[PDB]
RNA sequence: UCCUCCGCAUAAGCCUGCGUCAGAUUAAAAAACUGACAAUUAACAGCCCAAUAUCUACAAUCAACCAACAAGUCAUUAUUACCCUCACUGUCAACCCAACACAGGCAUGCUCAUAAGGAAAGGUUAAAAAAAGUAAAAGGAACUCGGCAAAUCUUACCCCGC
RNA sequence: AGCUACCUAAGAACAGCUAAAAGAGCACACCCGUCUAUGUAGCAAAAUAGUGGGAAGAUUUAUAGGUAGAGGCGACAAACCU
RNA sequence: GCUAAACCUAGCCCCAAACCCACUCCACCUUACUACCAGACAACCUUAGCCAAACCAUUUACCCAAAUAAAGUAUAGGCGAU
């Protein structure tokens, strides 16, 4: 009989088969009349490189480092650090108005977004 | 490996009395 | 005439006769599933 | 350049390159983003210069010098994703109260087992989606004696294993009876 | 509680004992031996 | 061939530990208890052979009787078939009627 | 990309961006001959030969001129010892050209003359083991086998 | 990575080893070893501890452990405990005798007074600022733990930092600023990027 | 020296299954065995079409002349919508279905005669019996159930079924 | 129902010679299996060699699909349905 | 003297007690494990028979929610087997 347990591939089954199924790439585009293939510009991922020129920071760090305490970052950690400074200040001066959340970064929605957390919308 | 002791004693005489007929002593 | 060769291989019919797709499509087929499943099988369908 | 993909020439043939630690995570958390982003592309260039070597060291049936160095870059990129990935589920958080990025649900599948079932991204609505709409998301009567079966092996199997474990740990008390107290 | 037989060795050099004089099969193969002793007997 | 060539390990018996020095203890729990305990609930196993006895078909209707709606389905089946078998075996086949 | 829902587009969309990616590639010497201008890589399954384009010059600044791929199936041929075939895992080859007249040959990474290192090596069992040998020698064939030990 | 069968023989060689793969090849079924529990809290012998040898050839000695191998509840003693083997040894070759050590079990090796150099009894306590320590039940002086090479290998001492080691004051250094953006939407601002395109729902299920 | 079925390609099937190196030793006798390392790159092939209405009597056969019946494989228009451009997969082999390195089974193109593909004899002797052939005095169906088989290349008829 | 029986959709093959209306003849490829011998744990769970029947047709054949056991399918042989 | 022989673990069995099992990044009902298009398809419905009755044709025990006992009693049944 046919094989059961190996993989199946592309490269078994007739030529309808063979050349339906893939290996796992994202298409980049859509066929036309013709099998005419069209490339969408915006659906090919640009890679964002940055520029290294006068970059401190190496593949390895030296051994001479002084050991530190593994912390994950939390929401909390994360809030009493980036929004607390703000609205305490404001809570003391009396301008800390509880309904106007967005001042101190608070998205209410993210529709409109380029970069929706939820559902996340962007590639690594 | 079968449960018991007698036929394994018993079996250890008997090679024994084979070594001493194979070998025997002055 | 000489027989043994019955078997006269096709993907298309293997995948149409006794794929995932083909067993899914039955309540009897989906129990071919599950006690294929039960009983642990690496294969549960063609 | 294509001589990124290499060792620096001097280092062609030694035995040993010395090579630092590896990116602690909680290093890395001192970092910017901008400078983990650059970082990762430090390590991105180093993987792919060692990825070569150890291939090529296969080619020519050497041992690969200073195997670690691999093992650090890896250790040392998979600390930056965790960090990288630890703030933007904090920031997901804060802003949306979702513990998870990717949408999804608990389904019942036609085999009636409990999945969680991680939603795909579409142009129509679901209830227009020909394909979609032949999962069956239910399962029938006729599966529940399977469920009993596969339960009930599930406890032959956590049986015989709670059993072993106690016949196990009685010849330890014989084999060490000092062990009892 | 499974028994099981041990010294049948024993029970069968009980035969084999007589037999050994004996010529051919008959004299090591229990099953064979086992009839020529009864009859030498 | 089928005999073992060395002695198995020596096997020592404590005489005398706490499960042999106590054995029998509370067998007349009854008759010099005033009888507020019968001596078969000493009886430690399953629940549907405690104080009772048997021959393998009644076992059998009795475990299913008691236990049966909690049997793992393989289980209860074949409990199902070795009832019908000793049923068979015992009420229609044998040397004496 | 690998292993990472891709954002869907519509059309009239942002650009797709990947900030870091997890594709990492090795540059592999060519098992034929090859033309001056071509080098050889194996790159992930899912890596498609648009990406490959950007990934070098967006990451080495290499100018590229052609890309081509293919997908090399691994031997699924041998058992372990129960009988279990062991698969050696498929990979995609792909071949680069080179575009402003550039011209490429793999190095040779292991130079014999540096796998010679001049330093002196002084461990002690490796200098014993070599040490004790040359002070051994052959049994002398006219002694006829007698202990050489005992000065008488 | 790790492939060791359920009861794999830990030796005398490392797992993975050219040694250990010739004496534990895939399907190798020995008998287990029946080891005591000991738990990782309750050992008390590590690479470098004196220890005296209370059974043996050299009962009575004392040497450092040079090696410690848990899952055998083992202690190599450098130097003791030692039969002979010969090694380098080809055809031609006679070979190079050498001393070599066999392990001994924990129960047969005796942890040695810090000052009394006299084998004594340790149990784990705590001390003023709760530090757990090996104090002997004897005498009370509390034996040191040693200090063995790293596993490693690296002397922080002998480091110097290579020309693809981050320096400690980079390492050290802090530009993380806490803030409510994403790595994607800070590079994009950093390398000017600007899309103006906004981004149409999509249908999740 | 001899053979030539063949052979080369595509399809389907199969899935690394005679490339290199290092091993053992290569094969119903003496590598296609083990482990490593390589390898098949698209133009061929696969993967295709915005909507709604509407259109579409007149075979093929060198399509001409003739002549048919069993009456046939190939076609649009209207108006809307439509700037975007070379992705993805197959690509190896001495191969597949027959428990086998099986005298069997196996679709199409092209060559067939070959430019392509192969070796009937391990060595000897040269008895019986056996198999496959060639030749055969005189005779020529006397054979045999029957001219079966061979040889040759015939005549006339009877039964049955058109 | 990857064999086989029958069917559906859409394909493919059929040299030469004679005759020319063609389920005509001769004759390849191809399909079949009359007779003989061989073989009978074979080369083969039905083969080989020769000799044969048909070979533009109620032909042969590749592909996908259909009919399922109280059943199918059948130019009835109680055929064929791994 | 070969081929061999020998082994004690791996685990398993029956109870008791206790009501088990999820995503782990990506993929998976289409030809499963296949990033990404206009649908509507939807589940439920007495088991039979072997066997026993020395054939067989009515009939022939099958946990159904407390061990014991009432009791193999009342009763049912080709008033037979049960
Ligand atoms: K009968
Ligand atoms: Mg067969
Ligand atoms: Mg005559
Ligand atoms: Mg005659
Ligand atoms: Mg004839
Ligand atoms: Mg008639
Ligand atoms: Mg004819
Ligand atoms: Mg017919
Ligand atoms: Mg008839
Ligand atoms: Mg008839």
């Amino acid at each position: 009989g046919a094989d059961r347990m190996s993989k199946w591939t592309s490269k078994r089954g007739p030529r309808s088969f063979r050349g339906r199924k893939g290996r796992g790439a994202k298409g980049i585009g859509f066929l036309t009349s013709g099998w005419r293939f069209v490339q969408i510009k915006e659906m090919v991922p640009e890679f964002v490189v940055p520029d290294l020129t006068g970059f401190k920071l190496k593949p390895y760090v030296s051994y001479l480092a002084p050991e530190s305490e593994e912390t994950p970052l939390t929401a909390a950690q994360l809030f009493s650090e980036a929004v607390a400074p703000a609205i305490e200040k404001d809570f003391k001066d009396g301008t800390f108005d509880p309904d106007n959340l967005e001042k101190y970064g608070f998205e209410p929605t993210q529709e409109g977004k380029l970069f929706q957390l939820y559902p996340r919308n962007f590639l690594r | 490996v079968k449960k018991g002791f007698r036929a394994a004693f018993r079996f250890q005489k008997e090679l024994e009395r084979q070594r001493l007929l194979r070998c025997p002593p002055p | 005439k000489a027989r043994g060769n019955e078997y006269q291989p096709s993907n298309i019919k293997r995948k149409n006769k006794h794929g995932w797709v083909r067993r899914l499509s039955t309540p009897a087929g989906v129990q071919v599933i599950l006690r294929r499943m039960l009983k642990g099988r690496k294969s549960l369908s063609h | 350049g294509l001589e990124e993909f290499f060792d620096d020439p001097k280092n062609w043939g030694q035995e040993k390159v010395k090579s630092g630690a590896a990116w602690t995570c909680q290093q890395l958390r001192n970092k910017s983003n901008e400078d983990l982003h650059k970082l990762w592309y430090v390590l991105l260039k180093e993987r792919n210069m060692l990825l070569t070597l150890e291939q090529e060291a296969k080619r020519q049936r050497l041992p690969m010098p200073s195997p670690e160095r691999l093992d650090k870059v890896v250790d040392s990129m998979d600390a930056l994703d965790k960090v990288v990935q630890e703030r933007e589920d904090a920031l997901r958080l804060l802003q949306t109260g979702q513990e998870r990025a990717r949408p999804g649900a608990w389904r019942r599948d036609i085999f009636g087992r409990i999945i969680w079932h991680k939603f795909k991204q579409w142009v129509i609505p679901w209830h227009l989606n020909k394909r979609y709409n032949r999962k069956r998301f239910f399962a029938l009567p006729y599966v529940d004696h399977f469920l009993r079966l596969e339960r009930e092996k599930r406890a032959r199997i956590k049986a015989r294993k709670e059993n072993l474990e106690r016949k196990k740990a009685k010849i330890l008390l014989k084999k060490f009876p000092h062990l009892a107290e | 509680l499974r028994n099981r037989v041990t010294d049948r060795y024993f029970r069968i050099q009980e035969v084999l004992k007589h037999a050994r004089h004996f010529r051919g099969r008959k004299n090591r193969c229990y099953r064979l031996a086992v009839r020529t002793v009864i009859r030498a007997f | 061939i089928g005999i073992r060539l060395t002695l198995p390990p020596p096997k020592v018996v404590d005489r005398w530990n706490e499960k042999r020095a106590m054995f029998g203890v509370y067998d007349n729990i009854g008759i010099l208890g005033n009888f507020e305990k019968h001596p078969k609930e000493l009886i430690r196993g399953p629940i549907w052979l405690r104080g009772w006895k048997g021959n393998e078909l009644q076992r059998c209707i009795r475990k299913r009787k008691m236990v049966g709606s909690r049997m793992f389905a393989d289980d209860l089946h074949n409990l199902n078939k070795r009832i019908r078998y000793l049923y068979k075996h015992f009420n229609r086949h044998g040397k004496f009627r | 990309a690998r292993n990472v829902v891709y954002p869907l587009y519509r059309l009239g969309g942002p650009q797709l961006r990947v900030f870091r990616t997890n594709f990492f590639i090795q540059l592999v010497r060519p098992g034929v001959a090859q033309p001056e201008d071509t080098v050889q890589f194996r790159i992930p399954m899912e890596m498609t030969r648009v990406d490959l384009r950007n990934y070098l010059e967006g990451i080495y600044n290499v100018p590229v001129a052609a890309v081509r791929t293919r997908v090399q199936h691994g031997s699924n041929k041998r058992r372990d010892h129960r009988n279990v075939r062991i698969k050696k895992p498929d990979y995609k080859v792909a071949y680069v050209q080179l575009a402003h007249g550039q011209t490429f040959t793999f190095p040779d990474l292991f130079p014999e003359k540096d796998e010679s290192p001049e330093g002196s090596a002084a461990d002690d069992l490796y200098s014993m083991l070599e040490e004790e040998r040359q002070q051994r020698q052959s049994s002398d064939p006219r002694r006829g086998g007698v202990p050489s030990w005992f000065g008488l | 990575k790790v492939t060791l069968p359920p009861h794999y023989r830990y030796g005398m060689s490392p797992p993975g080893s050219v040694a250990d793969k010739r004496k534990n090849p895939p399907w190798i079924r020995r008998r287990p070893v029946v080891v005591e529990p000991i738990s990782d809290e309750d050992w008390y012998l590590f690479c470098g501890d004196t220890v005296e040898i209370l059974e043996g050839k050299d009962a009575g000695k004392q040497g450092k452990v040079v090696q410690v191998i848990r899952q055998r509840n083992w202690v190599v003693v450098g130097g003791l405990n030692t039969h002979y083997r010969y090694i380098g040894k080809t055809m031609d070759y006679r070979g190079t005798m050498i001393p070599s050590e066999a392990p001994l079990l924990h129960r047969q090796v005796k942890l040695v007074d810090p000052m009394d150099r006299k084998p004594t009894e340790i149990e784990w306590r705590f001390t003023e600022a709760g530090e757990r320590v090996r104090v002997s039940t004897r005498s009370g002086r509390i034996i040191p733990k040693p200090e063995f090479p790293r596993a490693d290998g690296i002397v922080p001492e002998t480091w110097i930092d290579g020309p693809k080691d981050t320096s400690v004051e980079d390492a050290l250094e802090r530009t993380y600023v806490p803030c409510l953006k994403t790595l994607q939407e800070e590079v994009m601002e950093a390398m000017g990027i600007k899309e103006t395109r906004k981004y149409k729902k999509v249908y999740w299920y």
